[PDB]
C-alpha cells in the first residue's frame, strides 16, 4: 500500500517526499512537473530509539565519508563494507572487530536507518537566554510579561547563563548581583554599535559579569525583574513612545557575539510595540500618521520599511553566522514591525509569537509551550545544527526553503540551478525543535538510489548529538516511467512543497501565474482526458486532492496579502515554513466537523453547505480554533451537543506551539465572518465548482 | 605715627612685636568713622594719587583687594520697597554723598544730582547712609530667572589610584556628618557622579531597595541617562543618600581601572547641572589620560633648572566658561601623588568661581598631615555660606578706570564679573589707573554690589563702599602707601607676569619694583633711606621671592607652584601676608603681658619676632603661624619642664615623631600655650592644624624654609637684598 | 505641552512661586509678567491666551493668579485642571498669608507640590476666554 509507505516512512525518517519513485532517465527528470523534493523533519520524536554512545563509524574517502547505514553491503567474515555512495571498501574499526552475523551494530538494522549517535567533543557549553525587554507599555502589559519571564526564569537548567537588556529611549545592559547597588551600562538608543565597540565599552564552568549562571542569579534577578518599571521618559500628547528596538537587539547580538560566539544561545526580545528611533525605525512617533499597511508599502507610502529591513537583515545574518537565536514576542494593539524584523527568527530557529498584549491567556500559555521538557526533564529544543546532506552520484541538491543558513560548502552534489538558500551541501540552523520541518529540493542529472541527511546539533543537555537518516528511493522501471512514477505521488507532500516555492518568490518578488502553469502541467501529463472535451477530465486517487489544494492555497492568507496587516502576513508565513505537513496542510484548507443531534462529530467539507443552522461546527485553522452555532442552536442532552466542540477543542489547543486563538460565536455574530471567509489572471476562481470547470476546459485543450 | 625717614640698614630690626594694622586714610575725623572695613576693603594707596603722572612717578601700584562675602560679625539689612540708586552711574546710596538741598543728593562717583524718594523718609539717618556695609533685598528685575534652588553634585575619582589613597572614605565620611549642615531649605537637591574609564551616575527613588548606578561608557559623546532621580531633593531623599555614602567607598575595592576620563566626567556633570546650576565638587588623583581634556606627562624640575606654567590645553577653560553661563561653579579637589597638570586642570575654578584645594600625596595612612587638613577643610567646606547665580560691579568715581581684574571669576562686559558660587573666602584684587586727572575732586570713592542668591532662596545684594583722598604732592602719596596692600597687588601682578612672560620676568618685576619707587624717592629727598610706611617693603617682597610661588633654586615640583599661585590669585590679604611671611612666636616661656581680658582665659600675647634663624634658640620652643597651619619647632637642649608639662614626655627623644597636635595635660604651662593657640585659630574661619612635628631631625624641617631673613645655596639673605636694592636705587 | 507655572498676587504683580525647566524662556518670562501687570479687579477670572504656537492659560482667585504656559497642542482642558490643583493647594497653605509678605518668591519652597502635580498632567499614559495674548499686552 503506497499510503502505508508514506506513513511508515514519515514515522520512522520524519520525512515526506513529493515523489517515492524518481525518474531514471534525463528526458523525464526535465520534463517534472512537481520536482522530487522532501519535506524533511531532522529531529522528530518516534518510540524511544536508543541513544548510540560511540562514534558514527564514517566511510574512508575525502570526498564522500558518508555513515554506515542499513544500505551498506557487509562482509561479516573479512570484515569489510561496502559503502553505497561510492563503493569504497572499508576496514572495521577495532572497536567493531567482535562484529558477529547473529549481533550487528545499530546503525546497520533498517529499523535505525535513522539514529542518533552521542558525541564528545570536549566540555559541554551551558545554554544562555538573553531577555531584551521592552518597557515602553501599560503597567498591566509589563507587569504581566514580568511574571511571564519570572515563570520562564524558574523552569531554566541551574547550570545555564541568563542575562538582563532591558530598553525603551536608552538601552540598559544590567550587570546583576553587584550587591548594594545593582548596576547598568546605559546606551543611546540612536546610534548602532558593532560587537568590537561593545566589548570595548563593556570590557572551571565560564561566566561573565552580565551572562550569570542561574542557580547564583536566579535569586537577584527575580527581585531586578519584580522591580523593573516602564521607561522613564515621558510620552508627550499625541505621539508615540520612543522606543529603540533596532538598537537595542544590535546590543543583544553584538554581547553574545564578543562573549559566547559559536555556543547554544537565545535572544528572547520582547516587544510592546514598533521601533520609533534608531536604525530599523519602523514608523515615526507621529500618532498622525499609521503604521505602514500592504496598500501603503504598494503605492511607495511607507519610507521605513526598506531601511528597516537592511538593519534587521544584517543582525540576523551577524546572529545566524555566529549562531544564535532570536525570538520575537511582540503583544500591541497596533503593528509592531514584523515585516521589517521577520529575518532575525526566520534565518535563524527563532520563536515568532504575536498577540494583543501579555496580559492575555493566549500570550502567557504561548511563552510556557517554549520551555516544555520531554521525559528528562530537558527542553525540546536543539541549538547550533549543521545539515549536511548525501546524495548518490546522480542526484543534486537544488536548495532549501525553511529555517536555515547556508554555509555555501561546495561540492559535486550541488546542482546549477539552485532554488532558495541553495548552492551548497550544508546548511545552519541555529535553533531547531522536534517539528522544524524543512524543503529539500533535488534533481537529477536493479535500482535505487539514496539521500542521507546528517544533522548534528547541541542538545538542551549540553551534550553533542549526530542524527544520521538513510533514505532510498526506487529507480523507475524503463518499461514502466511514467506508470510508477504516478502511482508514487504524495499529493499532500508535493501541495506543501509547491507552497514553499510560490510564499519563497512571492515574500522575495506574478506567482500565482507560476502555480496555475504547474498545476494544468500536472493535469496534462498525470491525468486522463479527451481532447477538448472537459467533461472526460479524471484524476487517479493519487492526484484528485492536489487541485482542491491547490485552490485553497491561491485564495489563502499566504499569497494574498491584502485584507491583512503586513505583520499577519509575515507571521502567517513564518510558521507555514517551519511546520510539517499535517500542521501545513491544516494552515492551506481548514479542518472542518460538524456537531448535531443526527450523529457523532463528523469531518464533513468547506462548502457553504455544511453551514447548517441545527448544527455546531469546529473549524480547525492551524491558528485559530472557532466553534459556530447555526441560527437554530444560537439559543442532558442539549449539554453534550453544545460542548461537544469544547470538549474537542481543549485537546488541540494545548499540544500545537503556538496557542490558537479561540473563538465563539454564531448566526449574526460578528465572528462568524472567519467562517464564512475559508468556506466555500488563469484560473480565475468563484467558488471551487467553478475553478475545477475552468481547469477542465484549459487541461483538455492546447498544452 | 611718624613722617620720619628710615635708613633700612642701620635698623635692621623694623618689624614690630604687634600685629600690623591697616593704615587709616588721611580723612576728616566724621567721614573715616564712617568708612568700610579694611579687611572687607582696602586700596593700596589710601592717598589717591590726583593725575597719572603723579602715579607712574611713584613707581607704585594702584588698586584695590577686597573680600567682600566675608563673614561678619553684624550685617545691617534694608527691606526697602525702592533701592536708591542713581539714575546715571547706578551708584547704591551709600555714606559718602553730599546731601544738599535735603531732598536731593549728589552722586559721589558721578556727581549727577537726584532725588531723594518720599519714601527715604531727615533722609540722611537712613541706614542706608549710616552703614558702607550693607545687604539689600534684590527686587523682582534683578534675577533673570525664579531663585535656583541650591544644588550639590559630587563627582568623585574611583580609578586604581584613587582607591590607594582612601580618599573616598573621609569625604563620604564627612558628608554622612555635615549633611544637615549644607547651606539650603527644603529645596536643597544632591547628586553623586563617579568615574574612571566610564561616567557612573546614580539613581537614588525611594521605591528601589538601593541606589542604582548607571554606567554611560560612551566617552566621545556624553549623555544624561535618566531625567528624574539623578539630582534628588536632599530632604525626601535623605535615607537613600545616606546608604550610598556609606556604600560608596567599599564598591571600588578591588578595581583595575588605571586610567581616568575626567574631561568627559565633567561634560557630563555640565550636562546634569545645566539646567538649574549649582556647586560642583571634583575630587580628582591622578594626571588625565582618557578621553577629550587629556593631558601629557611633564618632568619635575630640580633645584638646578633655571627659570625657563601654562596650561597645556584650552579644554577646561572653555568647559569652565561653559559652566558660568549656566550658572555652575566647579571646586576641584585635587589629591595627587604625581604630575597632574594642574596648570590646566585649575583653569576649571578659576574661571567660574570655583576655588582649587591641594593635598599632595595624600594617604589614609602613609600621610596623616593630608588626611586631618582635608578633614577641617572640608568642614569649612561643607559647612561654609554660600550663594548662588552672583554676579558683582565695581564702581568708582569719574576720573579713576579699572583696567585688570584678579580672581576666580569670568569677567563680562567691563565692570561685570560672573560668579555662578560667591564663597566667603574668596579675595579679589584689581588694578586701576588715572584716566582723568582729579582737579575737581578731592574725594574718590569705590563701591561693590555683590548681587546673589542665598541657599533660601532669597536674591540679595551686599554693598561695600570705600572712600579715600586725594593728593597731589609724591611724599603724600608715600606716606598713604598700604604696604601689605602693595604686596598682594604685586603678587597678583607677578602671577600674570609668569603665565604672559615667564618667571623670570616676574622676579624681576617684583624686584624693579621695590628699585623704581624708592629711586623715585631718592630722587625727591648714603644709606637705604625709605619712607616709614615702606620700611617692611623690601623684606615683603623677599619673602615673596622665598615663597613657593616665585621661588627658584628651591626642589618644588610643578602642581606645588601653581597651587601656591592659585592661592595668591583667590585668597584675602590677611592670608597672602600669614603665608607670605609668616609670624613667629616664642611659646615656651609665656607669660602674663597678655590680654588677659576674655574673662577667665588670659592669652598671653608674645612678642613677634622676624624670620631669622638668628633669633631661634636650641634651648626653647617656637611657634609659627602660617596661617594655614601652626608649625610649632623645639629645640633640641629644650627645658625638661616644657617637655612634661607641655608635650608631655620626659625627653625630647621621645616625642612622637608625627605629632598632629599637643596634648591638653593637665599643667598652667599647657593652660597657657593652649590658650595662646586657641586664640590665634579663632581669628579665622579655617581652622589650621598644628603639628609639633618640626623637630631638629625630623625631616620635615620646612620650618626653616619660613626663615625668609637668611640665606641659602640659592637665594639672598635679607640683608644682601637690601645690598643689591641699595646699588640699584642710587646708580 | 511642556511646562511653565508661575503664581502671582494680582494686586502688584509681586511672583510668589514659579517652576522652570530648560535642558527660550526670557521672552516668556517677560510676557508672563506683563501679563500680572496688566491683571487688575476687572480682568477676566479664567482665560486663555494664544501666542503662536504657544499658548498661556490662568484663573484667579483670592487675588492670587495662577498661571502656565504650554505648546499649543497641549489640551486645554487639562491646563486648567492642573491649575485648580495648585490653587486649592496653594490658598489651604498660604491662602490667608498672600495679602501680607512684599519679598518676591517668598513661597518658593512651594516648587516641590508644583513639579510633583506638574508630572501628572504631562505624561498620556497617566491621564473661559481667548484672545491674542498681543492685545492685551
Ligand atoms: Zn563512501
Ligand atoms: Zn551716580
Amino acid at each position: 500500500t503506497y499510503l502505508e509507505f508514506i506513513q511508515q516512512n514519515e514515522e520512522r525518517d520524519g520525512v515526506r517526499f513529493s515523489w517515492n519513485v524518481w525518474p531514471s532517465s534525463r528526458l523525464e527528470a526535465t520534463r517534472m512537473v512537481v520536482p522530487v523534493a522532501a519535506l524533511f523533519t531532522p529531529l522528530k520524536e518516534r518510540p524511544d530509539l536508543p541513544p548510540i554512545q560511540y562514534e558514527p563509524v564514517l566511510c574512508s574517502r575525502t570526498t564522500c565519508r558518508a555513515v554506515l547505514n542499513p544500505l551498506c553491503q557487509v562482509d561479516y567474515r573479512a570484515k569489510l563494507w561496502a559503502c553505497n555512495f561510492c563503493y569504497q571498501r572499508n576496514q572495521f574499526p577495532p572497536s567493531y572487530a567482535g562484529i558477529s552475523e547473529l549481533n550487528q551494530p545499530a546503525e546497520l538494522l533498517p529499523q535505525f536507518s535513522s539514529i542518533e549517535y552521542v558525541v564528545l567533543r570536549g566540555p559541554q557549553m551551558p545554554l544562555i537566554f538573553l531577555y531584551v525587554v521592552d518597557t515602553c507599555m501599560e503597567d498591566e502589559d509589563l507587569q504581566a510579561l514580568k511574571e511571564s519571564m519570572q515563570m520562564s526564569l524558574s523552569l531554566l537548567p541551574p547550570t545555564a547563563l541568563v542575562g538582563l537588556i532591558t530598553f525603551g529611549r536608552m538601552v540598559q545592559v544590567h550587570e546583576l548581583g553587584c550587591e548594594g547597588i545593582s548596576k547598568s551600562y546605559v546606551f543611546r538608543g540612536t546610534k548602532d554599535l558593532s560587537a568590537k565597540q561593545l566589548q570595548e565599552m563593556l570590557g572551571p564552568p565560564p561566566s561573565n559579569r552580565f551572562l550569570q549562571p542561574v542557580q547564583k542569579i536566579d535569586m537577584n534577578l527575580t527581585d531586578l525583574l519584580g522591580e523593573l518599571q516602564r521607561d522613564p521618559w515621558p510620552v508627550p500628547q499625541g505621539k508615540r513612545p520612543l522606543r529603540s528596538s533596532g538598537v537595542a537587539l544590535s546590543i543583544a547580538v553584538g554581547l553574545l557575539e564578543c562573549t559566547f560566539p559559536n555556543t547554544g544561545a537565545r535572544i528572547m526580545m520582547f516587544i510592546g510595540g514598533p521601533a520609533t528611533q534608531g536604525p530599523g525605525m519602523v514608523v515615526g512617533d507621529e500618532l498622525k500618521t499609521p503604521i505602514r499597511s500592504w496598500h501603503d508599502i504598494d503605492k511607495d507610502n511607507a519610507k521605513y520599511v526598506k531601511k528597516g529591513t537592511k538593519h534587521f537583515e544584517a543582525l540576523a545574518n551577524r546572529a545566524a553566522t555566529t549562531g544564535h537565536v532570536i525570538d520575537i514576542y511582540a503583544c500591541a494593539l497596533d503593528q509592531t514591525g514584523l515585516l521589517e524584523m521577520k529575518c532575525c527568527p526566520n534565518l535563524t530557529g527563532g520563536y515568532m509569537v504575536m498577540g494583543d498584549s501579555f496580559n492575555t491567556s493566549l500570550f502567557k500559555q504561548t511563552f510556557q509551550r517554549v520551555f516544555t521538557k520531554d521525559m528528562h526533564g530537558q527542553f525540546k529544543m536543539g541549538f547550533g545544527g549543521t545539515l549536511e546532506i548525501k546524495t548518490s552520484r546522480e542526484i543534486k541538491i537544488s536548495g532549501a526553503i525553511g529555517p536555515c543558513v547556508s554555509l555555501n560548502s561546495k561540492g559535486p552534489c550541488v546542482s546549477e540551478n539552485e532554488i532558495g538558500t541553495g548552492g551548497t551541501c550544508q546548511w545552519k540552523i541555529c535553533g531547531l525543535s522536534p517539528t522544524t520541518t524543512l524543503a529539500i529540493y533535488f534533481e537529477v542529472v536493479g535500482g535505487r538510489g539514496a539521500i542521507q541527511f546528517v544533522t548534528q546539533y547541541q542538545h538542551s543537555s549540553g551534550q553533542r548529538r549526530i542524527r544520521v537518516t538513510t533514505i532510498a528511493r526506487n529507480w523507475a522501471d524503463a518499461q514502466t516511467q511514467i506508470q510508477n512514477i504516478a502511482a508514487s505521488f504524495d499529493q499532500e507532500a508535493a501541495a506543501i512543497l509547491m507552497a514553499r516555492l510560490a510564499i519563497y518568490r512571492a515574500e522575495t518578488e506574478d506567482v500565482l501565474r507560476w502555480l496555475d502553469r504547474q498545476l494544468i502541467r500536472l493535469c496534462q501529463k498525470f491525468g486522463e482526458y479527451h481532447k477538448d472535451d472537459p467533461s472526460s477530465f479524471r484524476f487517479s486517487e493519487t492526484f484528485s486532492l492536489y487541485p482542491q489544494f491547490m485552490f485553497h492555497l491561491r485564495r489563502s492568507s499566504f499569497l494574498q496579502v491584502f485584507n491583512n496587516s503586513p505583520d499577519e502576513s509575515s507571521y502567517y508565513r513564518h510558521h507555514f515554513m517551519r511546520q510539517d505537513l499535517t500542521q501545513s496542510l491544516i494552515m492551506i484548507q481548514p479542518i472542518l466537523y460538524a456537531y448535531s443531534f443526527s450523529g457523532p462529530p463528523e469531518p464533513v467539507l468547506l462548502d457553504s453547505s455544511s453551514i447548517l443552522a441545527d448544527r455546531i461546527l469546529l473549524m480547525d485553522t492551524f491558528f485559530q480554533i472557532l466553534i459556530y452555532h447555526g441560527e437554530t442552536i444560537a439559543q442532558e442532552n442539549f449539554r453534550h451537543l453544545l460542548q461537544a466542540p469544547v470538549d474537542d477543542a481543549q485537546e488541540i489547543l494545548h499540544s500545537r506551539f503556538p496557542m490558537p486563538r479561540y473563538i465563539d460565536t454564531e448566526h449574526g455574530g460578528s465572528q462568524a465572518r472567519f467562517l464564512l471567509s475559508k468556506v466555500n489572471i488563469l484560473t480565475d476562481d468563484v467558488s471551487l465548482q467553478v475553478f475545477m470547470d475552468h481547469l477542465k476546459k484549459l487541461a483538455v485543450s492546447s498544452a | 605715627e611718624g613722617l620720619r625717614v628710615v635708613n633700612l640698614l642701620q635698623e635692621r630690626n623694623m618689624l614690630p612685636s604687634t600685629p600690623l594694622k591697616p593704615p587709616v586714610p588721611n580723612l576728616h575725623e566724621d567721614i573715616q568713622k564712617l568708612n568700610c572695613n579694611p579687611e572687607l576693603f582696602r586700596c593700596t594707596l589710601t592717598s589717591i594719587p590726583q593725575t597719572q603722572a603723579l602715579l607712574n612717578k611713584a613707581k607704585l601700584p594702584l588698586g584695590l583687594l577686597l573680600h567682600p562675602f566675608k563673614d561678619l560679625v553684624q550685617l545691617p539689612v534694608v527691606t526697602s520697597s525702592t533701592i536708591v540708586r542713581c539714575r546715571s552711574c547706578r551708584t547704591y546710596i551709600n555714606p559718602f554723598v553730599s546731601f544738599l538741598d535735603q531732598r536731593r543728593w549728589k552722586c559721589n562717583l558721578c556727581y549727577r544730582v537726584n532725588d531723594v524718594p518720599e519714601e527715604f523718609l531727615e533722609p540722611h539717618r537712613r541706614p542706608e547712609v549710616q552703614n558702607a556695609t550693607i545687604e539689600f533685598m534684590a527686587p523682582s528685575e534683578y534675577m533673570l530667572r525664579p531663585p535656583q534652588p541650591p544644588v550639590y553634585l559630587f563627582v568623585f575619582d574611583v580609578s586604581h589610584n584613587a582607591v590607594e589613597t582612601g580618599y573616598l572614605n573621609s569625604v563620604c565620611q564627612s558628608l554622612l556628618d555635615n549633611l544637615d549642615l549644607l547651606p539650603g531649605n527644603t529645596r536643597t537637591k544632591i547628586g553623586f557622579i563617579t568615574f574612571d574609564s566610564t561616567i557612573h551616575f546614580y539613581g537614588l527613588q525611594e521605591s528601589l531597595s538601593q541606589p542604582q548606578m548607571l554606567i554611560v561608557s560612551d566617552i566621545e559623546d556624553v549623555f544624561i541617562p535618566m531625567p528624574e532621580n539623578l539630582l534628588v531633593n536632599l530632604n525626601e531623599s535623605k535615607e537613600l543618600v545616606q546608604d550610598l555614602l556609606k556604600t560608596l567607598p567599599q564598591m571600588f575595592t578591588k578595581t583595575l581601572e588605571t586610567q581616568s576620563a575626567l574631561g568627559p566626567a565633567l561634560q557630563a556633570a555640565f550636562k546634569l547641572m545645566s539646567p538649574t546650576g549649582g556647586r560642583m565638587s571634583v575630587f580628582q588623583t591622578q594626571l588625565p589620560t582618557l578621553g577629550v581634556g587629556a593631558l601629557k606627562p611633564r618632568e619635575e624640575p630640580n633645584h638646578r633648572s633655571s627659570a625657563k606654567m601654562t596650561p597645556s590645553t584650552d579644554f577646561y577653560k572653555k568647559l569652565a566658561l561653559d559652566c558660568s553661563g549656566q550658572q555652575v561653579a566647579v571646586d576641584l579637589f585635587l589629591l595627587s601623588g604625581q604630575y597632574s597638570d594642574l596648570a590646566s586642570l585649575g583653569c576649571i575654578s578659576r574661571y567660574s568661581a570655583g576655588s582649587v584645594y591641594y593635598y599632595p600625596s595624600y594617604h589614609h595612612q602613609h600621610n596623616p598631615v593630608q588626611v586631618q587638613k582635608l578633614q577641617k577643610e572640608l568642614q569649612r567646606y561643607l559647612t561654609r555660606k554660600i550663594g548662588f547665580e552672583a554676579v558683582m560691579r565695581i564702581r568708582c568715581t569719574k576720573g579713576l578706570s579699572i583696567h585688570t581684574f584678579h580672581g576666580n571669576f569670568f569677567v563680562r562686559s567691563t565692570d561685570l564679573l560672573s560668579l555662578p558660587n560667591v564663597n566667603p573666602d574668596a579675595g579679589y584684587a584689581v588694578q586701576m589707573s588715572v584716566e582723568e586727572s582729579l582737579t575737581d575732586t578731592q574725594l574718590v570713592s569705590f563701591q561693590s554690589a555683590l548681587l546673589y542668591t542665598s541657599s533660601k532662596g532669597e536674591r540679595r545684594i551686599r554693598v561695600h563702599t570705600l572712600c579715600l583722598p586725594v593728593v597731589s604732592t609724591l611724599n603724600d602719596v608715600f606716606l598713604g602707601a598700604d604696604v601689605q596692600a602693595i604686596s598682594g597687588l604685586l603678587a597678583n601682578m607677578a602671577v600674570d607676569r609668569s603665565m604672559t612672560a615667564s618667571l623670570s620676568d616676574a622676579r624681576d618685576a617684583l624686584v624693579n619694583a621695590v628699585i623704581d619707587s624708592l629711586s623715585a624717592y631718592r630722587s625727591s629727598v648714603p644709606g637705604l633711606m625709605v619712607p616709614f610706611s615702606l620700611r617692611l617693603f623690601p623684606l615683603f617682597v623677599l619673602a615673596l621671592l622665598k615663597q613657593k610661588s616665585f621661588q627658584t633654586g628651591t626642589n618644588a615640583r610643578l602642581d606645588e607652584r601653581i597651587f601656591a599661585m592659585c592661592q595668591v590669585k583667590n585668597q584675602p590679604l590677611v592670608y597672602l601676608m600669614l603665608t607670605t611671611h609668616p609670624s613667629l612666636y616664642r611659646v615656651d616661656n609665656l607669660s602674663d603681658e597678655g590680654a588677659l581680658n576674655i574673662s577667665d582665659r588670659t592669652i598671653p600675647q608674645p612678642p613677634i619676632l622676624q624670620l631669622s634663624v638668628e633669633k631661634l634658640s636650641r634651648d626653647g620652643a617656637f611657634l609659627m603661624d602660617a596661617g594655614s597651619v601652626l608649625m610649632l619647632w623645639v629645640g633640641k637642649n629644650c627645658t625638661q619642664n616644657f617637655l612634661s608639662q607641655v608635650l608631655g614626655v620626659q625627653n625630647y627623644a621621645s616625642i612622637p615623631q608625627p605629632m598632629t597636635d599637643l596634648p591638653e595635660l593637665d599643667t598652667p604651662e599647657s593652660a597657657r600655650i593652649i590658650a595662646f593657640i586657641s586664640w590665634l585659630r579663632e581669628q579665622r574661619p579655617f581652622f589650621p592644624i598644628l603639628y609639633v612635628i618640626a623637630d631638629e631631625s625630623p625631616m620635615k624641617a620646612n620650618f626653616l624654609q619660613n626663615m625668609i631673613e637668611d640665606r641659602t645655596e640659592s637665594a639672598l639673605s635679607y640683608y644682601e637684598f637690601l645690598l643689591h636694592i641699595q646699588q640699584q636705587v642710587n646708580k | 505641552m511642556v511646562l511653565l507655572t508661575m503664581i502671582a498676587r494680582v494686586a502688584d504683580g509681586l511672583p510668589l512661586a514659579a517652576s522652570m525647566q530648560e535642558d527660550d524662556l526670557q521672552q516668556y518670562q517677560s510676557q508672563a509678567k506683563q501679563l500680572f501687570r496688566k491683571l487688575n479687579e476687572q480682568s477676566p477670572t479664567r482665560c486663555t491666551l494664544e501666542a503662536g504656537a504657544m499658548t498661556f492659560h490662568y484663573i484667579i482667585e483670592q487675588g492670587v493668579c495662577y498661571l502656565v504656559l504650554c505648546e499649543a497642542a497641549f489640551p486645554k482642558k487639562l491646563a486648567f485642571a492642573y491649575l485648580e490643583d495648585l490653587h486649592s493647594e496653594f490658598d489651604e497653605q498660604h491662602g490667608k498669608k498672600v495679602p501680607t509678605v512684599s519679598r518676591p518668591y517668598s513661597f518658593i519652597e512651594f516648587d516641590t507640590f508644583i513639579q510633583k502635580t506638574k508630572k501628572l498632567y504631562i505624561d498620556s499614559r497617566a491621564r473661559i476666554m481667548v484672545a491674542n495674548i498681543e492685545e492685551v499686552l
